[PDB]
């Protein structure tokens, strides 16, 4: 919500 | 007879029933205008609960007091206050001083309430103090000071407004003679010129013996009431 | 008791009823209330940890294993090198297509999943969720469907009605185009969280093979471990055992963000609850001082009796403590009426205020829930008597070196 | 002249400096207003930044508003750009928004398509990666995609993605078959955000063309806002004639909504500190009355009136909490947009900005007034009592 | 010669400078145990301070006090919080009594600073209430009770532990003569069987003439000192 900002895209698929 | 000052029955109660000491019933006091009365009494008989209640602080459980047809009770609070503030002086058995205020605030603080302007009010202050000669301790605290100074800054204090009844419970009490003799003095010529009246009540028989009225309240009954004149 | 029980007369010791026992009354309010309303936030986050550990990370692959070059030729032999790793509980294939969804001229573009029944049984509690199905009759080569609630009202659809699915399955060849439409049958509805029912949608492993015309291969391989929150070093270990051409993810990628949140929650609760205990303990060292200041007169009593510099200390040290703790019961005992009726309280203030909080999809659960662990009552209880006694630690140390008969005269 | 009762109100805050700790003590209450408002102002200040950034990611990069017609697609000439003037709008573009479904070689997914006229900027046009926005030109099917969307669709420059709106679907025997149309993508949109998801940039023409609209008719008007948090208000405004306003609140607007309502929450969990600092000042004056009515009586023998030994109390509550309120604004203010001055000597949880801050004086101010009617509220009763209560019945 | 106790020119100042009164020069007093000496002299002349000077409470300001060779300047307050509470026994002027303890519990007070088991002390308050005759305070409250039993409970107090000096600054101020001929026996045996020094400070001259030793402070001389046996 507030946080949403999270970075959408952190996988980095290994 | 009496019309200025009419007090009728002067009584408190602040127990239940048949709990109450039949210490005093139907007790009138005669108060005139003009004059110098002085109580007489030993310590812790009832004499500071009556003068507390003489003071319009508390409305008596019976009893009228009557100023020329006006009931206090009925009268807004704003003229008691008016009543306490320029008509009558009161002071406690204790210095009762402020300590967070200095003493020149303190004189000040009865004007200060009276809403007066600054400029003759600090005038007189002035040359009272020149005329005193306490000049030198005007910053200095109240709490480092002693028993009669702070005693005489709450006789000048009730002195400031020239009130009608100065009401003085024992006010060398907690003097020495260096100080007392000085404020005797100054009572006397309060007496002589000014005039106004002194409700001062002490235990020397001596000082008290001299003066034209007398009034005894001992055991809650009209036991002396003397008057020379 | 303890020789200190004056503190109890001294604080017992109440006359004059009116402005001086309000003074306690306002006291006991603020750390009833600061420690209530702390004890129900911790219990609430609890609660909401326990229903993400039961409806989300209980049902999502804690590990995902997918071929990124070709659809898993030996997907057998890499699935029982993996199921004996230790770390993991479980492991199961899957095929992960997208397509369109289609009914009553209702089209949606939804992620579809097939996966074998039995091993997603172990894989998951995914079907216990299931508001409703027949796990008997649900089996592959019957064109059986299984579709969330979300997508379900969003088609309005129910059970047992046919539905239309459109599947690309473009080629390099000029197949690509006249994308598959096949049809198929709904047969349950899910019910997972806020979120995760919008998405998720169902066929038989065998059905989707059937379905892209494709050989004995599955997209990925799903993974249950025993412990969750090393799910990232588990997992790339254990694709490590495999070729190292496959592609890894965790579900900590993707739902960690929850666990942080929740514990920045707490975190902040705990934070500003013990800065109000703080205020509170500011009035507690405002009455004691007053105490100090009303009793000088009895703590020179008991110092001409021959008593310690430290003794009155501890007398005015447990006063505090005690004000402390009639305050702190008086507010976990709301703590523990609230946080075990917490959901009817907040739907009896929904009917009351016509606003839905934790509802409108963009958060894992509609409801709020509660959890009350009696671990976090003691801590909370005992942050409330430690700052008490913080507060009321220097009134003491200046009643304990006061003489009132040396200052007055 | 001014009353009387604020200088002695005014003296009794100090002194006690042969202990310096009664005035620790009277201070206390505005100690404790001081943080709880420096706790609210910074936490505000933290939470409105971070609904900031949601605002310039979110709603920064898509239609903040759209003025459309009540019936069917617009006429740009029956209702010209010129007569479009409104409160709180400082730009206005034509546009033409769309829900859309993506069919690739690879997989499928859901989008929103825009249709834009490659002449005007928008705030996706900085973020284009080698890809000219002039570029889409009418006729050619030009399509830009998101990274996360060109991700999940699995396609890149040169390929070609089914786009279809169902929308515009057409009823036949053979079935619903919606509008269909082949795209070229020449780039991707890069801009780490939620809306590089879902939304997709043509030109307007063909997206015009393609939801079967009449040619050169568009969707509506996209109309940027100065406050568009506050566009349910601007939605009560006048209207143009036969036009519908519509908004963010559409697609993004119950998120927000829990965002404001969280920050409302945090809004009211740090409020209750100042409010138990409200029943600290109580108990301040319980104390000091209790510790001063011998000079109360005092100043009833003088000519003080009971409504003035109430202001005399009064006004000392009002100070600390005036006090209290503003110095907590102050060190708010200046400990807000400096805590990513601190963050970096410790450690790190976030990434990329440490901390967002937002100060709105408005909003300071809001609740350093609302802390000072509190503190008020809290010190009209002890004063109240302190007025009706004699010295003699305490004493006796 | 004492030995516990040596005191070389005992002084007391409570003033700064500049008002500060030079009345006392090198007096030095003769405290021997097994002795009861009472001290007579007028209000105000310095027969309260020095009384609480000999407890400890406050440094002297001139002269030195030396118990067992510990000078009281270097010895700690534990010290001489044991010394009060162990060796001394102090009563004040006034009451002083504590109002939210019981009768019961202000005479078992010393002993409980003590950190004596419970079970001797009950003991000595069920034998003490035996032996007295308070079983009819039963159901009334301390704090209603009277001034004389008051009184009488407080010397109770500074009588638990049977301390080595006890100073009892106006003991029979407030005891009416039904409880000053007990009072004056009870201090008959414990002066006899225990032997405890008393320092009875009082007024009235014709009642003072009765104690043993009487000793007389005036002009800042040791004039009369009068010791019977
Ligand atoms: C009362 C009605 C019930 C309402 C229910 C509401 C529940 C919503 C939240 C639930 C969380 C769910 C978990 C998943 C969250 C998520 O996925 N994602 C994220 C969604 O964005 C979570 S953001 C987390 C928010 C939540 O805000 C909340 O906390 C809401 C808590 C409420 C939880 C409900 C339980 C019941 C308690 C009710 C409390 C009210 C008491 C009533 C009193 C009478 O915190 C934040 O604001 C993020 C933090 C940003 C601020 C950082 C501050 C930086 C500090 C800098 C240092 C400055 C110096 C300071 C000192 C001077």
């Amino acid at each position: 919500s507030m946080l949403s900002r999270s970075p959408v895209e952190p996988v980095q698929s290994t | 007879n009496k019309i200025l000052l009419q007090c009728d029955n002067l009584c408190k109660r602040y127990q239940e029933g048949s709990v109450q000491t039949d210490v005093l019933h139907n007790v009138s006091f005669s108060v005139g205008e003009g004059e110098m009365m002085a109580i007489v009494g030993s310590s812790g008989s009832g004499k500071s609960t009556l003068l507390h209640l003489l003071g319009g602080l508390d409305t008596p459980t019976s009893g009228d007091v009557i100023f020329n047809g006006q009931p206090m009770s009925k009268l807004s609070s704003a003229a008691k206050a008016e009543l306490r503030n320029q008509k009558l002086g009161f002071i406690y058995q204790f210095h009762h001083l402020l300590p967070d205020f200095t003493a020149l605030e303190n004189v000040a603080m009865p004007l200060l309430i009276g809403k007066k302007k600054p400029a003759e009010i600090n005038s007189r202050a002035l040359e009272m103090l020149k005329a005193v000669g306490l000049d030198h301790r005007a910053n200095h605290r109240p709490s480092e000071l002693s028993g009669g100074e702070r005693q005489r800054v709450a006789i000048a204090r009730a002195l400031v407004n020239n009130p009608r009844l100065v009401l003085a419970d024992e006010p060398t009490g907690n003097l020495d003679a260096r100080n007392a003799d000085s404020i005797f003095q100054l009572l006397g010529e309060l007496n002589r010129l000014q005039g106004t009246a002194f409700l001062v009540v002490t235990h020397d028989l001596q000082l008290a013996k001299r003066m034209s009225r007398q009034l005894e309240m001992r055991d809650g009954r009209l036991t002396a009431e003397l008057s020379l004149m | 008791p303890l020789s200190l029980l004056i503190g109890l007369r001294f604080s017992r010791g109440r006359r004059r009823g009116g402005m001086v026992s309000l003074i306690s009354v306002i006291s006991t309010i603020g750390i009833a209330l600061g420690v209530a309303v702390l004890i129900v936030g911790l219990s609430a986050m609890n609660g909401f940890e326990r229903e993400l550990n039961n409806r989300i990370l209980a049902v999502v692959p804690h590990g995902e294993i997918e071929a990124v070059d070709q659809p898993w030729t030996n997907w057998q032999e890499a699935l029982d090198h993996v199921q004996k790793v230790p770390g993991i509980a479980a492991a199961a294939p899957y095929i992960n297509f997208t397509g369109l969804v289609e009914s009553g001229a209702n089209l949606r573009a939804i992620q579809v999943k097939g996966v074998n029944p039995q091993q997603e049984q172990r894989l998951s509690a995914l079907p216990s969720f299931v508001q409703g199905d027949a796990w008997r009759n649900f089996k592959a080569g019957e064109q059986q469907i299984i579709i969330g609630k979300g997508v379900a009202d969003a088609l309005k659809v129910k059970q047992g009605d046919w539905v239309s699915i459109m599947i690309p399955n473009s080629n390099p060849e000029h197949k690509l185009m006249q994308p598959k439409r096949v049809r198929l049958h709904v047969a349950g509805i899910l019910q997972l969280s806020g979120q995760l029912d919008h998405s998720f949608a169902m066929i038989p492993l065998a059905d989707a093979q059937q379905y892209l015309d494709m050989g004995s291969s599955v997209s990925g391989i799903a993974l249950k471990m025993t412990d969750v929150f090393n799910a990232n070093k588990l997992v790339r270990d254990a694709g490590e055992v495999t070729n190292s051409y496959v592609y890894i993810k965790s579900w900590i990628g993707t739902y960690g963000y929850m666990y942080r949140d929740i514990q920045m929650i707490r975190a902040i609760m705990y934070l500003a609850m013990v800065l109000v205990i703080g205020v509170a303990c500011f009035n507690i060292v405002s009455t004691l001082v007053m105490a100090v200041k009303d009793k000088s007169g009895d703590i020179a009593v008991l110092r001409t009796l021959g008593a310690k510099d430290g003794l009155i200390r501890a007398i005015f040290v447990w006063y505090g403590l005690l004000a402390g703790l009639f305050g702190s019961l008086c507010g976990v005992i709301i703590g523990v009426v609230v946080s075990l009726q917490l959901t009817p309280i907040i739907e009896w203030i929904e009917k009351l205020i016509g606003h839905q909080f934790l509802s409108s999809d963009i958060y894992f659960i509609d409801f709020l829930p509660s959890e009350l662990h009696w671990l976090d009552v003691f801590y909370v209880l005992v942050t409330a008597l430690l700052l008490s006694l913080l507060a009321s630690w220097y009134p003491a140390r200046r009643a304990s070196n006061i003489d009132p008969a040396r200052v007055l005269s | 002249y001014q009353p009387v009762a604020l200088f002695i109100g005014l003296r009794y805050m100090r002194g006690r400096a042969a202990d310096r700790f009664g005035r620790f003590v009277s201070w206390l209450s505005t100690i404790g207003i001081t943080l709880g408002v420096m706790a609210l102002v910074t936490v505000l200040s933290v939470m409105n930044g971070f609904e900031r950034e949601l605002q310039n990611n979110i709603l920064g990069l898509m239609p903040q508003a759209i003025l459309s017609s009540e019936h069917g697609s617009l006429n740009p000439q029956q209702l010209p750009e010129t007569a479009v003037k409104l409160d709180g709008v400082n730009r206005v573009a034509p546009i033409t928004t769309g829900d859309v479904v993506l069919q690739s070689a690879r997989s499928v997914a859901v989008g929103v398509m825009l249709g834009i006229d490659p002449a005007q900027k928008d705030p996706l046009t900085p973020y284009l990666v080698n890809v000219k926005q002039t570029d889409l030109e009418p006729g050619k099917y030009n399509v830009i995609l998101g990274e996360q969307l060109a991700s999940q669709l699995g396609v890149n420059r040169g390929d070609q993605i089914r786009v279809m709106v169902p929308s515009a679907s057409q009823f036949t025997p053979m079935g619903r078959i919606p509008s269909q149309r082949l795209f070229n993508v020449i780039g991707t949109f890069a801009a780490n955000s939620e809306v590089d998801g879902y939304e997709m940039l043509v030109n307007i023409e063909d997206a015009s063309r393609l939801m079967r609209y009449p040619a050169g008719n568009i969707t509506g008007w996209r109309l940027w806002l100065d406050e568009p948090l506050k566009v349910d208000s601007l939605s009560q405004q006048k209207l143009p004639e036969g036009s519908k306003w519509q908004d963010w609140r559409d697609r993004k607007g119950e998120l927000f909504q829990a965002v404001r309502m969280e920050k409302n929450m945090m809004g009211l969990l740090l409020s209750l500190i100042v409010a138990v600092a409200a029943f600290n000042i109580i108990t301040s004056l319980g104390l000091m009355v209790m510790e001063k009515q011998g000079e109360v009586a005092i100043l009833q023998t003088q000519g003080l009136t009971p409504r003035q030994i109430m202001m005399v109390f009064m006004v000392q509550g009002a100070s600390a909490g005036i006090i209290g309120a503003i110095l907590g604004a102050a060190l708010g203010a200046l400990l807000a947009s400096q805590l990513n001055n601190l963050m970096p000597i410790i450690g790190v949880l976030l990434d990329g900005a440490a901390l967002p801050v937002a100060i709105e004086p408005l909003q300071v101010i809001v609740i350093a007034l609302v802390a000072m009617a509190i503190a008020l509220l809290s010190t009209l009763y002890p004063s109240w009592r302190a007025a009706a209560t004699q010295p003699a019945e305490a004493l006796r």
